[PDB]
DNA sequence: AAAAAAAAAATTGTATATATCTGACACGTGCCTGGAGACTAGGGAGTAATCCCCTTGGCGGTTAAAACGCGGGGGACAGCGCGTACGTGCGTTTAAGCGGTGCTAGAGCTGTCTACGACCAATTGAGCGGCCTCGGCACCGGGATTCT
DNA sequence: AGAATCCCGGTGCCGAGGCCGCTCAATTGGTCGTAGACAGCTCTAGCACCGCTTAAACGCACGTACGCGCTGTCCCCCGCGTTTTAACCGCCAAGGGGATTACTCCCTAGTCTCCAGGCACGTGTCAGATATATACAATTTTTTTTTT
């Protein structure tokens, strides 16, 4: 019967109340908002754990990896263009080489 | 026989862009991390986590400066880097005004 | 003591940077650049240190630091 | 260093930008109106003053260069009796047309078609009768000299003759002349007369060159067998010249040989020029009056001039049909 | 200390159920779902700031999430939290 | 009325005048086109964020707060338009 | 006729002292009205907004220019090329 | 309504400065500009560290930190400086 | 002396500077010396700023200052560009600069 | 006889002095709202004591890593020839820009009244700390395929 | 033919997901002070149009300096071998400082009352635009002279 039950999402929603209240935001905090917070929140993970599961199986892994991560945050460039400034432990980077650097 | 030069580079080039193991000696780091943080106020402790957190930030700041300075190179109608490459990376970025 | 960045491993983070040929004048502005960077990055350390009474400085000090120019780094308490 | 550091260069910049300014106002006032006391900075910094008198009499020798200076005629005549032994002795001589002379044409100083030969192109024609006067280079591209008389291959001008007019298309190329004035037709950045050649068939070129193009035709105008003309005098003439458009060509000249080699280079002009402070012999006077007085110790009388005897008419080939209506001045008639 | 791991590994065997993960990517998930956490709510307040109001509801943070995210996630995830917000309001 | 063909607005010496404030001693034929498309996806950007703050308000004019605020969430903060 | 190259310098001073805006506002701003009504239909836009456009778009243009001026110029080039915006794009963090 | 500024107050460190010297309208934009800035800025890095440390009062010395931070050596050791011993003159009286 | 900035020898307010610190949502308490320490700061910011930008004004022989001048003055500081190479002025234009390959040998 | 260097003049922007006027900055004023003076209460912060987690330090092995030398080959760099793309100037066409003139959608403020969020006592379960057990993955090695 | 890399199998080993137990935090419930949703009135700025004077854009053609391709040179890192070396692991000791708990002083918040500082407004007058008419150092290019 919990506010994430009866809301039908996953992540807390009175943690996020809470440290919204502590979170020196706004004296006074909304009701549905923390509400819409988790609901993005489950949306972006899943789209971000679904693509880390693809590149992880894509590699004949049963186990997700930073550097798994990291292809999935470089092959996209929505999230590129979201993750840009952010730099990734132990991720790596994507192999490229360039055209004209190649043998004839 | 003696490969051409290239083949090693290139042979080397996969192998370090298929690898996330740290690339210089810790020990080394963390004296220079010592020695260039002990001229503000003497008698300093660290932990090992705030060591690695700097070795892999400088390492994935420093490796990105590198492909920057590769794109000036290939731009340049070269195959070889210089300094001067590095010099217009750090004008871009804007670090140094 | 700028010298223990030896020059097998500035080439070897030369190679992970994709650069085949390195130049003779090379190693000694990489040591000059990751100083200046290592010097900001230990002032902003050791500023929030002696701000909260403490003689230690702990790594989510450099998370901070590192945070504040944008450069934002995972797996270590962010 | 310090930003008090900074401050203090700063001030003491301050205090030489002051200082110079100071400076630049006790010399801006003059000596007399100011007070005794007062100009004692500028008494010790005599050196200042000192440049400021040499700028104000080097304005003032500009504007004596630009303003037309006179000289006795007494002193004028026994010049132009030297003159006349030095033309007479020489067996090969090459004398320049000015724009004094081609103010004394009406030409302006540095239509066409109404302008006559001068005096002094007739003056000049009369010598090369005489064969004292082997070439002559002109500064007018009025083509005037050629009205005067002047053999074709003798005369040469690197404006260009405005009546003459030679066709780009031949690699010979071919030569044509009209008495009317083509300035109307031509204008700047291109270069074609309009008329078509009676037996080529094609466009001409006038031989005239606008301001801001680059004439590719050696026929109307030869610069080589100017500077073969000037090697050969025995000495070289100037006279009535402003000299600003000859100055612009300096091989017409051969002034690109030493002066020791060359031979010797004399100018006479009413108005100033460098090149007459570089002669051996200079004359301030007009053109017309010393070309006058030099065939008055020639002894030989000064021409007369006629549309009847101006060569350009006759030379000139008949006009194409049609072009009367294109060019808006007249053709001149003889 | 508090953490997000166990609402993240139920999302994982709602989506995932025969995968197995480790802690350091548990670690960039963390670090991830907060620095989200900063961006959106630092931006709903100074939405707050802007329009002179007091009180912070779901409308600045849903402008907020059309303005830092892609198009089509962007209308996914408003789309989402509407219908979310819209059944958290059905049952009381 | 509808607006159409107004890229071309910008005008080849606007964009030669544009350079030498750049310090730019000779510009190449093909410049002009990928300046507009550059001038053209930052426009895109300022106007998406300035007219998503625009109707935050319940606006129907666009401000030039709203334009400020865009400009320093870009991180290209802009000086003296109030703030 | 000046050498080549005296008007460039003397352009580039000209503007270089200049402070004021290089662009015709009828037109740009015809161009901004275009570009924002695929967003919202029957807008309306206030002077201070379209000024503001004007000098965000005008500095960030310079800027780029020497930008690619100092790409090319390391590119023992005195002519600038659509490499070196491309270059510059790239390599500041765009795209 | 009443709009605030800093007009007064900038104009009178003008004449403390520069007794003789004048002001344009855009130019006091620029500097509200500026004053503004700068004020969101600091006081944007001591909420965040005030936060940091687990305390709930801002107080003189998170905000020279903040200063140290943001400001360049020798801007910064003036700054510190002044601002010691203007506490110090207003806490005495 | 009952204004608070003239007890400590401010020339920016203190009233005004607390309230904004009161109502900005930063903390729920603030401390007295506060705003003494911002007024001290924002006098030092605003003098080096504005001596600087009259240096610029007699150079050019002008007696009213430009942010065109503020350009010039805030361009040619190594520290103050370290500030502020990140913001845009307005009608600021670029300081002059010719590099020496680009010059006729 | 030819090349190099110095001087002088002509350009070339480069800077300038000044008469008129005009619009914008500076100074005077009423007042009203925020800032200052005084008292109270209460929770947050400064200070003392403890411990045990952790950081610093030392030492022996060994072992991969680093350092140096040398032959050689591909890459950088200078020079030359040539085609052309762009600077530059002039005649022609166009639309930016200023000045009124008018309208109206639309921002801003005022009043209220009700719905919504803060506060606090009870209370109960979901989340966090410890221990486990065992399987997914690393490691050494053998073989299967792949550029040179 | 040949070294370097992908592929399959076997074995060991420590982290990952479960399970137990408990405690602070999420949830109910009610209640009271308060912000904004809504209407309405108002006033102002953006839009649209018109006419006109004019400065800029354009099209064109001509020339020339530059980018580019080609050739020659020389030269300086690369791959491999051999000697050198310090990094890392594992282990063991010791002391400091981070963290927690208890406690008492005192500094900000809050409220009320009263006054003076800043703001909107208005008017004068003077610094800078604006046009007009000029000086002026730098430079640069050409000529002339001197030296080899």
């Amino acid at each position: 019967k919990s506010r994430s039950s009866r809301a039908g999402l996953q992540f807390p929603v009175g943690r996020v109340h809470r440290l919204l209240r502590k979170g020196n935001y706004a004296e006074r905090v909304g009701a549905g908002a923390p509400v819409y917070m988790a609901a993005v929140l489950e949306y972006l993970t899943a789209e971000i754990l679904e693509l880390a599961g693809n590149a992880a199986r894509d590699n004949k892994k049963t186990r997700i990896i930073p550097r798994h991560l990291q292809l999935a945050i470089r092959n996209d460039e929505e999230l590129n263009k979201l993750l840009g400034k952010v730099t990734i432990a132990q991720g790596g980077v994507l192999p490229n080489i360039q055209a004209v650097l190649l043998p004839k | 026989h003696r490969y051409r030069p290239g083949t090693v580079c290139l042979r080397e080039i996969r192998r370090y862009q298929k690898s996330t193991e740290l690339l210089i000696r810790k020990l080394p780091f963390q004296r220079l991390v010592r020695e260039i943080a002990q001229d503000f106020k003497t008698d300093l402790r660290f932990q090992s986590s705030a060591v690695m957190a700097l070795q892999e930030a400088s390492e994935a700041y420093l490796v990105g400066l590198f492909e920057d300075t590769n794109l000036a190179a290939i731009h340049a109608k070269r195959v070889t880097i210089m300094p001067k490459d590095i010099q217009l990376a750090r004008r871009i970025r804007g670090e140094r005004a | 003591n700028i010298q223990g960045i030896t020059k097998p491993a500035i080439r070897r983070l030369a190679r992970r940077g994709g650069v085949k040929r390195i130049s003779g004048l090379i190693y000694e502005e990489t040591r000059g650049v990751l100083k200046v960077f290592l010097e900001n990055v230990i002032r902003d350390a050791v500023t929030y240190t002696e701000h909260a009474k403490r003689k230690t400085v702990t790594a989510m000090d450099v998370v901070y630091a590192l945070k504040r120019q944008g450069r934002t780094l995972y797996g270590f308490g962010g | 260093e310090r930003k008090a550091a900074e401050r203090v260069r700063r001030l003491r910049e301050e205090q030489q930008r002051e200082r110079l300014r100071q400076v630049s106002r006790i010399l801006r006032k003059a000596a007399a109106e100011r007070s005794a006391e007062e100009g004692r900075l500028l008494a010790e910094s005599a050196d200042l003053v000192t440049e400021l008198q040499g700028r104000s009499r080097r304005r003032e020798g500009l504007k004596r260069r630009q303003e037309e200076v006179c000289d006795d005629p007494e002193e004028l005549r026994g010049k132009v009796r030297e003159l006349a032994s030095a033309v007479r002795n020489a067996k090969y001589l090459v004398v320049y047309t000015g724009a004094g002379i081609s103010t004394a044409a009406s030409i302006p100083d540095y239509d066409l078609s109404e302008a006559e030969p001068t005096l002094t192109h007739m003056s000049i024609t009369r010598l090369h009768e005489q064969k004292l006067v082997q070439h002559v280079v002109s500064q007018n591209c009025d083509g005037l000299h050629l009205r005067s008389g002047l053999p074709r291959t003798a005369i040469s001008e690197l404006h260009g003759n405005m009546y003459i007019e030679v066709c780009t298309s031949c690699v010979p190329n071919r030569e044509y002349v009209r008495v009317f004035d083509v300035t109307e037709r031509t204008a700047l950045h291109r270069h074609q007369t309009g008329r078509t050649c009676h037996k080529c068939g094609t466009q001409l070129r006038d031989t005239i060159v606008h301001f801001g193009e680059r004439g590719t035709l050696g026929q109307p105008l030869n610069w080589e067998a100017a500077t073969e003309a000037a090697s050969r005098a025995d000495t070289i003439l100037c006279l009535g010249s402003s000299l600003k458009v000859l100055k612009k060509y300096p091989r017409l000249w051969c002034m690109t040989k030493p002066p020791s080699r060359r031979p010797k280079l004399y100018i006479v002009n009413l108005q100033w020029t460098p090149k007459d402070d570089w002669a051996a012999l200079k004359l301030h006077g007009k053109c017309d009056d010393v070309m006058r007085l030099l065939m008055a110790e020639l002894g030989l009388e000064i021409p007369a001039y006629s549309r009847w005897q101006d060569p350009i008419f006759s030379l000139a080939t008949p006009l194409r049909a049609g072009e009367e209506g294109s060019h808006s001045r007249k053709s001149l008639c003889r | 200390k508090e953490s997000y791991s166990i609402y993240v590994y139920k999302v994982l065997k709602q989506v995932h159920p025969d995968t197995g993960i480790s802690s350091k990517a548990m670690g960039i998930m963390n670090s991830f779902v907060n620095d989200i956490f900063e961006r959106i709510a630092g931006e709903a307040s100074r939405l707050a700031h802007y329009n002179k109001r007091s009180t912070i509801t779901s409308r600045e943070i849903q402008t907020a999430v059309r303005l830092l995210l892609p198009g089509e996630l962007a209308k996914h995830a408003v789309s989402e939290g509407t219908k979310a917000v819209t059944k958290y309001t059905s049952a009381k």
